[PDB]
RNA sequence: GUAUGUCUAAAGUUAUGCUCUUAUUUACUAACAA
RNA sequence: ACGAAUCUCUUUGCCUUUUGGCUUAGAUCAAGUGUAGUAUCUGUUCUUU
């Protein structure tokens, strides 16, 4: 799998958890005042933090399953082991 | 006693030499030697390649087998690590089958420890040295810290001393930033924003002040 | 359990007398050593000090007749108990930051600096402005030193993560410590045997050592969990507190027991008189009596 | 014994199962002695 | 039963702390003691759990 396909299918994801549940222009100063809900964008923030956090305990999970000395080592064989 | 190397293979000298060949390789036999108190370099390597090295094999010669060494014998005369190659297998077992076809714990443990100490120990003096030097280091602030925080306890407020600067150039971060490289110009506005960030930094270093 | 108000001012440093003491001295951060006592009825009689900067270390004599006394403007003054008139060392280079007399006699007295260069001081030798010998075998400020209790040997850690063994008057270390470890408080356990020399850390884990003989030193089991920048005191039972919360209970023989509320501070101390009376020295006048 | 690298070298910046006792090994280290 | 959400596991995907040069393998593999330290040994006794 692509990273082209890899975002497209994440991006269908998270348009399922969306599913789940103005522009002003001051053109000689350039900018361009989109003024929307303040309520979405801090539940975009939770959200966003709230997917990372299941990524981020994904991880500890995980590294916590178990020929090496050292830390590292025994991750190696497994990187050999895999192939 | 210092001496003169040889003997024979106890089975926990051999599994360490595997062990030694697992880290090492076999091209080190040297150090792998020094690992074992008994045993020299040569011997070592030899014993390797001879014995202990699992792409050898010592499963018994089908018929057929048997009929490509004894007609190998007939026709190479005894030149047998060349027999052994052509049989794909170690000489001196060859050898064997050909013949057979025509008719203390406290030093050992020593050595052990030692030896485990060493395989989980692989790191150059240098490093050592730098980790030996990051926990003193990491300790020492911390004695400084309580200095200074007993102070302050105490009513006297210290600002902790800079890292005694090694050149003229040198940096303190804190001081002000890194090397700003601003964000790209705004084409959406952003200055409500500037505003809720710069609050919420002040506010935080409130809160570290209170903390 | 039952408090007392002492001094206003932050930090603290109560000690009791020695064995039969019925006393609870203090001296706080408000530049001014106080003397109240065991009985409820909480009688103050304040000695006084004259120098500036706030009081630090303090310590009885065997004798329970003149107390040392330590201070951040290079001044060390001896206090005679109940009069306060007495010997005095306003000279110093910078602040000694511990100091502690002999156990077995009142005379001798060290003193342990800043700059890491400890000194005596006899009774004949505090008339003369003299020192028997200094020591300088630690490299950084010591802050912490308790004799071995039967009057020679003595011991001070310092803040460079080190401990020293010395003979009381030798001046040559009997036992520099090892090195991955941090040390702040040297305290030695009232051990039956009297083999054990206590010390606090930084990392949160106070230590035990076998302190007969002093080139002996290998820990038997280590009492953790009190998040540390503090003090500790035994009798059974070690009792010390932490930089955070609150004091601990630890039982000497298997390290785990009570984990009692302070309120901070924390320097721990028993009432050797009795059998189970502590003290806790919270900052800023809030001494806590069990 | 060195390269080398840290350290010190004084003036106050105006806030409210265990403990123990020992004897023995082995290793490493040691400009300490032989 | 279909739809959805929450949780756990399994299969795959992702390698997520997952080897960071070159030379003659870069070169050569010892004869030590006592004194001290340090650690590690092992025994050794007793205590109480």
């Amino acid at each position: 799998i692509s990273y082209d396909q890899l975002a497209k299918l994440s991006y269908e994801k998270t348009l399922r958890n969306l599913a789940t549940q103005k522009v002003q222009k001051d053109t000689k100063t350039g900018k361009i005042t989109i003024a929307d809900d303040d309520k979405l964008v801090n539940k975009l923030a939770v959200s966003l933090q709230s997917e990372s956090k299941k990524r981020y305990e994904a991880r500890k999970r995980q590294m916590q399953n178990a020929s090496f000395i050292n830390d590292k080592n025994k991750q190696f064989n497994e990187k050999l082991s895999r192939e | 006693p210092i001496y003169v190397k040889g003997g024979v293979w106890t089975n926990v000298e051999d599994q360490i030499l595997k062990a030694a060949v697992q880290k090492y390789g076999t091209h080190q036999w040297s150090k792998v030697a020094s690992l074992l108190q008994k045993k020299t370099a040569r011997q070592s390597e030899l014993r390797w390649n001879e014995y202990l090295n699992p792409k050898l094999n010592f499963t018994e010669f089908s018929k057929e087998e048997d009929a490509q060494l004894l007609d190998l014998a007939r026709e190479l005369p005894n030149q047998w690590r060349t027999i052994a190659d052509m049989m794909a297998r170690p000489a001196q077992v060859c050898v064997e089958r050909y013949n057979r076809l025509l008719e203390l714990e406290d030093e050992e443990k020593e050595m052990l420890a030692e030896a485990r100490a060493r395989l989980l120990n692989t790191q150059g003096k240098k490093a050592t040295r730098k980790i030996r030097e990051r926990m003193l280091e990491e300790s020492k602030r911390i004695a400084e810290l309580q200095k200074r925080r007993e102070l302050k306890q105490a009513g006297i407020n210290v600002a902790i001393k800079k890292p005694k600067k090694k050149y003229g150039t040198d940096i303190d971060y804190n001081e002000d930033i890194v090397y700003e490289q601003a964000p790209m110009p705004g084409i959406y506005d952003t200055s409500t924003e500037d505003r809720q960030i710069k609050k919420k930094f002040e506010q935080f270093e409130r809160k570290v002040n209170r903390k | 359990i039952r408090n007392y108000p002492g001094h206003p001012e932050g930090t603290t440093a109560l000690k009791f007398l020695p064995k039969t003491g019925h006393l609870i001295l203090s001296g706080g951060n408000d530049h001014t050593i106080k003397i109240w006592d065991f009985y409820h009825d909480y009688e103050c009689l304040r000695d006084f000090q004259g120098h500036n900067k706030p009081i630090k270390a303090l310590r009885f004599t065997e004798d329970c007749q003149s107390f040392l006394s330590s201070s951040f403007d290079r001044s060390v003054k001896i206090w005679d108990t109940e009069t306060g008139k007495v010997k005095t060392r306003l000279h110093l280079n910078s602040t000694p930051a511990d100091v502690e007399s002999r156990p077995t006699n009142p005379h001798e007295f060290i003193v342990g600096l800043s700059n890491s260069k400890i000194l005596h001081y006899d009774d004949r030798v505090s008339e003369n402005q003299g020192l028997v010998q200094t020591y300088d075998h630690h490299l950084s400020s010591i802050l912490a030193l308790k004799y071995f209790p039967d009057g020679s040997k003595f011991i001070s850690s310092s803040e460079d993560k080190t401990v020293r063994i010395w003979e009381n008057q030798i001046n040559v270390p009997i036992k520099q410590i090892s090195d991955t470890a941090q040390h702040s408080m040297p305290f030695l356990n009232v051990h039956p045997s009297q083999n054990y020399f206590c010390a606090q850390s930084m990392d949160n884990r106070i230590y035990s050592f076998s302190l007969k003989p002093k080139y002996k030193r290998h820990p038997k089991k280590i009492f953790k969990g009190h998040s540390s920048a503090g003090y500790g005191i035994s009798l059974r039972y070690i009792c010390s507190g932490d930089s955070k919360s609150r004091l601990f209970t630890w039982d000497w023989n298997t390290s785990r027991l009570l984990n009692n509320i302070n309120k901070p501070i924390t320097q721990v101390d028993w009432h050797p008189q009795e059998t189970s009376k502590v003290i806790c020295s919270g900052a800023a006048g809030k001494i806590y009596v069990c």
